[PDB]
Order: structure tokens, then sequence, then C-alpha cells
RNA sequence: GAAAUUGUUGAAAGGAAGGGCAUUUGAUCAGACAUGGUGUUUUGUGCCCUCUGCUCCUUGUGGGUAGGGGAUCUCGCAU
RNA sequence: GGAAUACUGCCAGCUGGGACUGAGGACUGCGACGUAAGUCAAGGAUGCUGGCAUAAUGGUUAUAUGCCGCCCGUCUUGAAACACGGACCAAGGAGUCUAACGUCUAUGCGAGUGUUUGGGUGUAAAACCCAUACGCGUAAUUGAACGUAGGUUGGGGCCUCGCAAGAGGUGCACAAUCGACCGAUCCUGGAUGGAUUUGGUAAGAGCAUAGCUGUUGGGACCCGAAAG
RNA sequence: AAGCUCGUAUCAGUUUUAUG
């Protein structure tokens, strides 16, 4: 006679088939959402783009009518500005490395975003010494979200290579591909706060061509390395990425 | 199979076992506080620590690439039949010549490899 | 957190990885209370007496609810009507075990009651007083 | 299981980035006001 | 029959020696009775073909063991 | 008047040279090329060539070379220092045992628990059983069921509603509030009615053995002093 | 070290506004 198969194995079967059954149709469901995804993510890009270019001709068109018309132009203060711990954890005072630790510089050559707002301009003052920040621009962001930009799934570091990874944990704000974040970043959003604690510390080396002036620790403003550096903040972050 | 890095290939030896005879080569963790060698003062001999551990996927591999198993008579040699590649018979050394050249015979029948053929053994 | 029986009972230990496997995968927070359970050592594990399950099984409902103990079960001789129900418990004692079968109910082991309820639906656990 | 650099090795970049076929379209960066 | 210690031969090196990182030179020790694997072509065999038997359980998709006939034969082995 | 150039910044522009790294180990995924077949630099080195058994290489040690390294442990002290001991070697050498009182962990039983002071038995200090007593707990401010041996509010959890968010129903232990008997404040006059807090029942949770561990007394981690 | 609840609104050698 035929030897029959076991019941149990009949039944383990049959369980794999109809799971089969509907994880093939979820493949193809989940590759068009993809599809979708990279069109509506193309879409959103070329929107920013376009903004971008619009802003900065507009900026441009403003300043050169200004000129024109005999008057002055006030430029909109950043805000939005970067920045990064220059010096160590040894002596460090007791209240500016407590500022430090909750802006997240728990480590050398190490930075993150931070709004530009009435009360964190003092905490900035207060660590003046201590870090160097600035106005970043676009080209420097959207460097560093590429390169060394890092997601943190819930409780730790995974590093941003995928548009699904941000859609899985920004998705709830809109967020869903690495423009997006860089577009919220750049510009203050409501959902700021929320995109600059998602991406982990930026983890920079030393600048390849270094520091420029033979001491570090001495306001920018007189040959020095901290203090207010805003347009070659840009510069010392590509350096040092 | 992955390359075998040896970490730490010279062997660690106690502080001051050259110096004086009654200390022993085995090394010994110094307890004085004192101590340079506990603080790793610059030029002192190295510490063992948790750095120096080799990996898992090399570990206990003698530089052919096979492990190494002690093996006492025939019966322990042929549990390696389905193990030769990744293991080798070792004859122990209270093995008496009259057996060695026994389980010799059946290590070369299986295709075991034996890391100290020959032993006691003359032609 | 505790993540590991320190009981050298090999029995226990089997109940342990049962429920760890009916806990992740099943989700349900039933099997990962009682996992949590198993592991309190026998101080926090106080027996939990007939006489308390009865009253509770005053619940509106508890008729069709089994009660869960994870604890031993012990006998008490001030009640005499414990309501027909069925007990799930590591250990029952003799006096106690005669109770609730004398008055029709039953006594299941922990795999028994979790073969029966998977999903832990309609039971009722019950944790022995510390004061 | 290695992390793949952007603004180099053009394969992944065009993952992250759709737009990045569009850009290179005309380079998007030359321009002319 | 080991050290502390003592005398000889040899090597080395010379108001000191001792240890660590890297290496040259000198001396010296290991360094496969591995001698394979695959498809093809002769020939002799068996557990191979065929006929005739015996034997153990249980009963089973078995095991063990004999006497007559050949190289349909690579099913394995040795050439 | 017009070119540029000088300088800042951008290129998801192009094109080389140099150094280290090859980690994972049959396909599951995000992407590009192409109408498709198929291919790819797309979640980690692929292919070819060159030397080898009197091998190739690797290993032990003496010296040497470029650099570094105050003599070991103990105690003073805030420090470095002084000082205490160290000629060398083989063996010997030090929180060990006991009685009581505890926490934690494990085992057995469980409102019962503890065979081994003994008796029976015995292959004999071994192994196996328990008649009667005994220690502990099982209940006490006289006595606690009228009720979840308690209403309400939270409360792990369970059930219905729902794709989720959440809503409703039911609730162990535990916490807040207010609760019942029965006695002392403190009135009242040996009671009576009770002033306002009072300590039990509340609902048993305990007994025996094994392990680390803490305190005390015994020599008490080891060596040692004027004496009687 | 171990038990309860809660992953919640719990906090801060941080800053600013209001009560001088």
């Amino acid at each position: 006679e035929k030897i029959l198969t076991p019941e149990s194995q009949l039944k383990k079967s049959k369980a794999q088939q109809k799971t089969a059954e509907q994880v093939a149709a979820e493949r193809a469901a989940r590759k068009a959402a993809n599809k979708e995804k990279r069109a509506i993510i193309l879409e959103r890009n070329a929107a920013y783009q376009k903004e971008y270019e619009t802003a900065e001709r507009n900026i441009i068109q403003a300043k050169r009518d200004a000129k024109a018309a005999g008057s002055y132009y006030v430029e909109a203060q950043h805000k939005l500005v970067f920045v990064v711990r220059i010096k160590g954890i040894n002596k460090i005072p007791p209240k500016p490395r407590k500022v430090l630790q909750l802006l997240r510089l728990t480590r050398i050559n190490s930075g993150t975003f931070v709004k530009v707002t009435k009360a964190t301009l003092e905490l900035l003052k207060l660590i003046e010494p201590y870090v160097a920040y600035g106005y970043p621009s676009y080209s420097t962001i959207r460097q560093l979200v590429y390169k060394r930009g890092f997601g943190k799934i819930n409780k730790q570091r995974v590093p941003l290579s995928d548009n699904a990874i941000i859609e899985a944990n920004l998705g709830k704000y809109g967020i869903l591909s690495i423009d997006d974040l860089i577009h919220e970043i750049i510009t203050v959003g409501p959902h700021f706060k929320q995109a600059n604690n998602f991406l982990w510390p930026f983890k920079l080396s030393n600048p390849s061509g270094g520091w420029g002036v033979p001491r570090k620790f001495k306001h920018f403003i007189q040959g020095g390395s901290f203090g207010n550096r805003e347009e070659f903040i840009n510069k010392l972050v590509k350096s040092m990425n | 199979h992955p390359k075998i890095v040896k970490k730490h290939t010279k062997k660690f030896k106690r502080h001051h076992s050259d110096r004086y005879h009654r200390v022993a080569e085995n090394w010994r963790k110094q307890k004085g506080i004192d101590s340079v060698v506990r603080r790793r003062f610059r030029g002192n001999i190295s510490q063992p620590k948790i750095g120096y551990g080799s990996n898992k996927k090399t570990k206990f591999l003698s530089p052919s690439g096979h492990k190494t198993f002690l093996v006492a008579n025939v019966k322990d040699l042929e549990t390696l039949t389905m193990h030769t590649k990744t293991y080798a018979a070792e004859i122990a050394h209270n093995i008496s010549a009259k057996n060695r050249v026994v389980i010799l015979a059946r290590a070369k029948a299986l295709g075991i490899k034996v890391t100290n053929p020959k032993g006691r053994l003359a032609l | 957190h505790r993540t590991a029986p320190k009981s050298d009972n090999v029995y226990l230990k089997l109940l342990v990885k049962l429920y760890t496997f009916l806990a992740r995968r099943t989700d349900a927070p039933f099997n990962k209370v009682v996992l949590k359970a198993l592991f309190l050592s026998k101080i926090n594990r106080p027996p939990v007496s007939v006489s308390r399950i009865a009253r509770a099984l005053k619940q509106e409902g508890a008729a069709n609810k089994t009660v869960v103990v994870v604890g031993t079960v012990t006998d008490d001789a001030r009640i005499f009507e414990f309501p027909k129900t069925t007990v799930a418990a590591l250990r029952f004692t003799a006096g106690a075990r005669a109770k609730i079968v004398k008055a029709g109910g039953e006594c299941i082991t922990l795999d028994q009651l979790a073969v029966r309820a998977p999903k832990g639906q309609n039971t009722l656990i019950l944790r022995g007083p510390r004061n | 299981v290695l992390k793949k650099n952007p603004l180099k090795n053009k394969q992944v970049l065009l993952r992250l980035n759709p737009y990045a076929k569009v850009f290179a379209a005309e380079k998007l960066g030359s321009k002319k006001a």
C-alpha cells in the first residue's frame, strides 16, 4: 500500500501553503507600494529643489533691488545653528558640562543641530569656550545626513541607508525619505525637534586640513577656534566630515 | 578557514620572574598599590586583559587548521570519523608504543590527522 | 529583571521554557505575567488558600472563569461550600485536592491550563497575601 | 552589513534619492540665471 | 636525583647588570611512509544473474547462512 | 562701453596616482541598465598568474641595533619621601571548627510540620519504618459572619465592542478613603449611652532539611609584650 | 540585593518669562 503522509506533516504543509499564499500577495503589494513611494519621493525632491532655488533667487533679487532702491535690506535672522564639541571631558566646569550633556555633546568632535531661540541663545553663550557653532548651509547639512546620518530606532543607533528606515520611524510626521529629513532639518518646521532627536549625534573626525589657527582655545574673532564662525562653520564641518 | 591571528604570541611572564629565582614564571597580578606593573606604566611587561581575546572562529585551532583532541584508544579515535577535517587525533603521552602503532593504523584508515605521530616508535 | 528561575527543579524549567515560547509567539500579556511569576522565589510565592479561591469566585461570571494560581494551593477548614470550579496550580495539597475534587471541580497543571487557554481566555490569576 | 557611503558609488545614491537621475540629466548645478 | 652553590669545555660579551616594542646576524628545532580523485577499455572473481535449500524473530520498506551452472559485466573489488 | 580675471560657495561634474582593509558565507531586501530575455559597481574578494618535498616557511635562544623602564611588599601622609624586612634556595605557614540568634537562595510538607532521645529491623556505626510525648505555628483589643468572614476609587490580568486609537463590563496582591464585634482613653454613673482613636478577627502561612552570607562566646585569620 | 506600581509626565549642578 501507499505509505500515507503523517497527519501532523499534512497539517504543517497546509499551514505553510496557506501562509505562503498570503505572503506572495503581500510581496506584490509591497512592491507596488514601494514604486508609489519612490514616485512620491521623486516628486517631493523635485519640489524641494525648486523651492530652494526660488528662495535663493528671491533673496538675491531682493538684495539687488534694495541696493538699487537706495535702501537697506535686513536679511532674515538665521534660525538654525550647528554646534560641535571642541574641548575634552576633562576639567570641564559643572554647569557647562551639564549644558553639553543636555545638548548631546558627550564627546569631542561631535555635534548636533540646535534650534535658534531666545532660550537657546543663552545656553550657547554659556558654552562658547568649549563649542564652535555657526549657520550651516544646505550642502553641509545634506553631506552630514548622507555620510554620517544615523537613525535612532527607539533605543539604538541605525545607519540611514534606506528611505524605508526613515519612514518606519519618522513616517508618522510625513517624513518618508532622506531628502524630507534634510528639508525638515534645514527648515525649522513644527516637527523639527522629533527629527533632530531621531538623528544620532554626529561622530565627526578631526579636520583633514587641520584647525588652521595655532591655538584652538581662543575666540574665533581673535584668531581662535571656538565662538561664532557663522560662515566658516560649513568649511569646518566639511573638513571634519 | 579564517586567518589565525594571534593577538599575543609572546608568553606572559610574571614581574621579576627572572630577577629572583623564587618567583615562578606563572603570571600573578601585583597587589601592591605602589607597584608600577599594576599601574601599567610605560615600558613595563604587558598585562593580560580582555583585549587579547582570540576569535571564536579560530580559537583552539592549531596552525594546521585542525583542533586537538586527546585519544586514549581505538574507541576514542573512532569518534573523530565525522570531524576529521575539523579535529585531529592526539595520542596521550602515557600510551605505550604497543597501542600507538594500532592507533596510528586506525587513524590512517579513517584519514584522521595525527598531531604527534611516530612518538616512541622506530623504523 | 529576573530572567531565569533559581529553582533546580527540571519540571519548573520545562514550564518556564514552554511559557517563554507561548508569550513570545502569542503576544498575550497573560502568558507574560505567568512567565514572570514563575521566576518568583518561594518567599515571593505565598500559598493561596482554598478559602481565598472560594471567596474570589464570587466575582461576576466567575463560574466559567477558571482560576489560576502560580504558587501552591492549601486547604482551609474555615469553609465547607467551595464552589464547583477548576483550579490550576503548580502543586495541590492533599486536603485542597480532595476538597476541590469532592466539590465536583477539577485540578490541573499549568501546562494543561495553557493548552486549554493558550490566550488565557476567561483566566483569573490569584496572588497570595504578603502582609 | 557594510555601510555604503553616498556621494560616491552612484548605485547606492540613486536608491536613497531617485531624483539624482533627473539631477544628473542636466547636472542641475550649472543653471544659468 | 632540582634549586641556592661550586669546577671544566664551548659561544658571547666587558667603574655594571636586570625588563619591554620592532628586527638583522650566529647557533639550533619543526617542516605530509600525501602519492590521490574522476570517466572511459580488456580480463578473473564475489555479497553479481539463474536454479535448488536451511535458519532467527515476529509478520515486518527484514537479517544470517549453504549446494549446482558465467563472465550482459562496473552491482563491488583486482588487474 | 564691454569682456574677463581676482575672491567665496555649489556641482546627486569628469579623470588619475599612493596606503590599509577582503570582514559575512546557497536566494529572500532596497536600487540601476534593458520593450523583454537577462545583466549590474545594487545588504563584505572575484578570476588569472608565479615558488614548493634534500620544500616554501615558521619556531627556540646568545649578542647586537633605534627608543623606553629609579628595587620588591608594608605603613606613615594630603604628597614624593624617611622607616619596617629582604644574602640565596627545597620543604613548612596562616578568616579553619563549634553553640545561639538572623537575611537571602533551594528542596519537602503544609495548618500541619520534625523517623534517627529511642523501639522494630538489618547484607550491621551501613540501609529501611514509627507507638507515645515533646518545640514551633495554627487566633486574642474578654472575642471578632450582617457583607469578597468589606462599600467606593485606582490596580497585573480577563471578557464584549473595534482594523487600530480607545469605550464598556469584571478585578488577585497592593495603596487611599470610609466601614462592622469587641476594650482602653476619657466622659457618663457597676452599669448605661458612647468622645474620638484604638488593636485584634480580618482573609491562617507556617514546620523540617541543604548552600553562600552577618553578629556574639569559645584560641577565633597567624606570630608577640611588664605580671600573678 | 530583593518585592509593588508605573513607563509613564518622573526628573535636571541647564536656560528664559511671571509672582520682588
